[PDB]
């Protein structure tokens, strides 16, 4: 909201303004990676005993 | 398969009230309320110096 | 009403504050519809444009362009007029103040220049202050059409001398147009500006068709109809003004533009459209010279 | 504010509102103590300047100033005015009857040599005659006539077609079948304008007059194109036919009628709801 | 003969006889030479049983 | 104001809803005056004739005869228009919106003009009834008959093609500035006739008896643009008249009958309102309550009557 300021004069009057303003979330999905390698999965599952 | 929109703040700004009284000008001034003055037209300010 | 305030300005002497008085019903001219209104937006100093006080070419200009109002009531300090061109159709009865014709029971009166009669007449001057009023002259639409090309026809006699034109009788009275001792020398001058577009949009105007017809219908259904019309009426001036006169496309074609927006302001410029009606009440629905009549809204 | 009031005080010779009905298009008597002069000017010489002076000087004579100058002529005054003029017979006949019987047929010949004579001089009866109103009531005394006629636009035929249903009120009668040429035969359903014609032809039947209204769902502006239109007139050839003002709006189609009650059986139509945007006139061509 | 929108005859003398004598008392038959656009108005008998 | 509604047929695209949204200030076109219409009467489908669309100059043809009415209010069912010809008595003063290249000014009378400049295109896109809607251009008095005199002699150009052909433009306008672009493509022949007709015959009455009693002063203004600067600004560089010059004929009638007076009032009747038989007529004036001396290129103006 935006407050005015009266005058007198030729300058006009001044009606009182508002705004009302929308924004919009923008998104990213950032990524991260890890591997296990091939003889070490066969440990974890119990295989490889 | 869920998908929904939403409304996330509603921000607004109070409005910053102020009197005159406030600022540091209200030195120079003699703020004296003297209505029906706009009835007369007579330009007669006198006082003894 | 929306009765928009014109401030007086600061303090003036007691004559120009009883000079204002008598002005109550004259017709003021605002620029801009503000509530509050100084008076030298009012004042004739106000429709300085090109660095000179204007003709009444340049009045008819600046008529045509603000905006009319009614000094309703005068008051200390504050003028109170209620224009005319705001409101609806026929509503806001009020009163304006008579200059010499009648203004009958109708007859939709014009606020038009006041150099149409005597020069310094009305002329409202405020010693104060130093500012000038020069109040038009309501007249109504017949009457108004009528003088305006009265007077524009007396300077040609003027522009280049050798019926007195101006007698102009109305139902009741004789009207004196002449005032020959010191007006006629001012009133000439000041219609300089509008006489010499009045002989060039006309002199601009035939010798375009005198050098159009004769280039046109030489190349179906426009040399059928209009030569139907003007069977031996215009053709016999044809020959007239061909013979006793004298006689190039792309001059003509970029001289067609220029003439029709100039004739065509003319029409806006002169003619004066009826601003107010009158349309009386309880009353005796003629009106005296000097009296008020009442006075509504729209023709 | 949809509200206004004319009244004026006139004579009797004309009109007579007490043999009129409440409906009635009084029209003016614009400046009749004007034209000796005028009636000079604004014509050719070889056009017998002095014939209004003398014909309208007959129409005094069929009855100084007064203390009412001469107004107020009927919209029933001009139907016989011009009834021998325009090409209907037996339908004009029966306003002349209502005329003759209830308002003098003398001062009605002297009128009709008038409105020969005007077009004559070329000093025409429109710019003469200006509308005045509705005719809201006639407190006429013997010789007088103070006849509270609204002018102002829309409102004068509502606030005198709103209390109308009950008994009698001013239905605003066209007053004759062969007049209010009711146009758009190619039409469909709007809001008409009114208008008030006046047709001329110089020479012909030697400077005739028609006096009648037309009602269109056209522009004044876009009129002059069915003006010129519609006519046989057209051969004058000096110029300056078929004048025309604006009597304002009818803003229901569906309400014109054909009737023949009035007083003498006089025919006539009924037109339900009125705007009287005054206008004025336009003559040119 | 109420819409025509198909061309008449050649000669003027066959294209009125085939028109006064079929269109002489149809009630169906207008009674007026036709406008260009819009309808024919058909007359209104007196009344009808 | 008569509010006259015009009904939003069939279903609505959601874009299409919103092409109503951003009119709240244009011009209707009605052929009518209804207080109830559909939405196909007015579109440029109606302005379409028997076989093709009229061109610039019949747009203006198809716009005389047809009413100007204002959306005032805007509904997704119903379009509140108010026609300006009729229902302009208004303390409520409808607003318009310029839809131009052009400032106005405070006080100037409007008219209305297709479009026909090259960006000014202006015709919007109905996708769930196939409409468009050239919305006209409101624009000052002098700004419009300084249009309508470009096209018609452009139009007389496409009635005769003798010089060789590099011709002169009459595609260049001037207003403060601003070189503006006319839209030059199609002339069609009877929207030409129709109006070639008018001012071929509108000049011939401006010719009385008394007219050539003028024509004797042009010599007259010649020595005056020698020795005058008003007069110089007035004979302009690229006039006929100045041309001309490379008479009186008492033949007195009556030798009292005012030849002048005469010749004037019949100029004034004839020749001088050419700018209502060509173009629309003006009903538009600008009144800015707040003190607004101008009204600038897509801004709103609070309007009332008749100039």
């Amino acid at each position: 909201h935006q407050p005015l300021i009266a005058r007198d004069g030729p300058h006009p009057v001044e009606q009182p303004v508002h705004n009302y303003m929308t924004k919009v979330i923008d998104r990213r999905a950032l990524n991260a990676a890890f591997s296990l390698a091939t003889e070490a999965i066969a440990l974890l599952t119990g295989e490889a005993l | 398969d869920v998908e929904f929109d939403a409304l996330l703040g509603s921000y607004c700004n109070t409005l910053s009230l102020v009197r005159f009284l406030e600022l540091g000008l209200s030195v120079a001034c003699v703020c004296t309320k003297f209505p029906e003055l706009a009835y007369m037209n007579e330009g007669r300010v006198q006082f003894e110096v | 009403c929306f009765e928009a305030d014109i401030a007086i300005p600061s303090g003036i002497s007691r004559p120009d504050a009883a000079a204002l008085q008598r002005c109550e019903g004259r017709v003021v001219f605002l620029p801009t519809i503000r509530r509050q209104l100084a008076l030298a937006d009012v004042a004739h100093e106000s429709f300085v444009s090109g660095g000179v006080s204007p003709d009444t070419l340049g009045l008819l200009l600046a008529y045509r362009r603000r905006f009319p109002a009614v000094i309703t009531r005068v008051l200390p300090t504050r003028i109170v007029a209620c224009p005319v061109d705001l409101g609806l159709t026929h509503a806001g009865t009020v009163n304006l103040r008579n200059t010499s014709p009648v203004d009958l029971c109708n007859g939709d009166p014009v606020s038009l220049v006041p150099p149409v009669f005597e020069g310094q007449a009305t002329d409202v001057r405020l010693e104060s202050l130093d500012l000038t009023l020069r109040f038009p002259v309501p007249l109504p639409t017949p009457l108004a059409r009528e003088i305006v090309a009265r007077l524009v026809a007396r300077g040609i006699r003027d522009l280049n001398p050798d019926p007195d034109l101006n007698v102009l009788y109305y139902n009741g009275a004789r009207l004196s147009l002449v005032a020959d001792v010191q007006q006629l020398a001012s009133v000439n001058t000041e219609l300089r500006s509008l006489v010499l577009n009045m002989v060039y949009s006309i002199t601009e105007g035939t010798t375009l068709i005198l050098t159009l017809i004769p280039r046109l219908l030489a190349l179906g259904y426009v040399n059928a109809l209009l030569q139907m019309q003007s069977v031996t009426r215009e053709a016999a001036q044809l020959i007239h003004p061909e013979a006793p006169m004298l006689m190039r496309r792309l001059p003509l074609y970029e001289a067609l533009v220029a003439w029709l927006a100039h004739a065509g302001q003319l029409g806006d410029i002169l003619a004066l459209a009826p601003a107010v009606r009158v349309c009386t009440f309880d009353g005796a629905a003629v009106v005296q010279s000097g009296d008020m009549a009442p006075v509504i809204r729209y023709p | 504010p949809r509200y206004h009031l004319t009244r004026q005080v006139t004579l009797t010779d004309l009109c007579q509102p007490n043999a009129e009905r409440a409906g009635a298009l009084l029209l003016a008597l614009r400046h009749p103590t004007d034209l000796p002069h005028l009636a000079r000017h604004r014509a050719p010489p070889g056009r017998q300047t002095e014939r209004l002076a003398e014909a309208w000087g007959q129409l005094l004579e069929a009855s100084e100033s007064g203390c009412a100058r001469a107004g107020l002529v009927s919209f029933n005054f001009l139907v016989a005015a011009c009834a021998a003029a325009y090409d209907a017979r037996d339908a004009a006949e029966a306003v002349r009857a209502h005329i003759t019987t209830n308002y003098a047929g003398a001062r009605l010949d002297r009128f009709s040599e008038c409105l020969r004579a005007m077009v004559h001089t070329h000093v025409f009866p429109h710019e003469v005659m200006r509308f005045f109103g509705g005719l809201v009531s006639w407190v006429t005394q013997d010789e007088l006539a103070s006849v509270t006629a609204v002018c102002s636009g829309p409102q004068e035929a509502t606030h005198t077609g709103h209390p109308g249903r009950p008994r009698s009120a001013v239905t605003i009668p066209a007053c004759a079948f062969v007049d209010l040429d009711a146009e758009l035969c190619l039409g469909g359903p709007g809001a008409a304008f009114l208008y008030l014609v006046f047709t001329y032809r110089q020479c012909r039947d030697q400077e005739l007059c028609c006096v009648y209204v037309v009602k269109s769902q056209l522009p004044p502006r876009g009129l002059e194109a069915a003006l010129e239109r519609l006519f046989g007139r057209l051969r004058i050839t000096t110029c300056t036919y078929a004048a025309f003002a604006e009597l304002g709006v009818m803003p229901d189609d569906s309400p014109r009628c054909l009737h023949r009650t009035e007083r003498v059986g006089v025919p006539v139509v009924i037109l339900e709801g009125v705007v009287w945007r005054p206008g004025g006139w336009r003559a040119c061509a | 003969y109420l819409g025509r929108g198909a061309p008449p005859l050649l000669d003027n003398a066959a294209a009125v006889y085939l028109r006064n004598a079929v269109v002489a008392g149809n009630r169906l038959g207008p009674a007026q030479p036709l406008p260009v656009f819009g309808c024919a108005q058909v007359p209104r008998r007196a009344g009808m049983d």
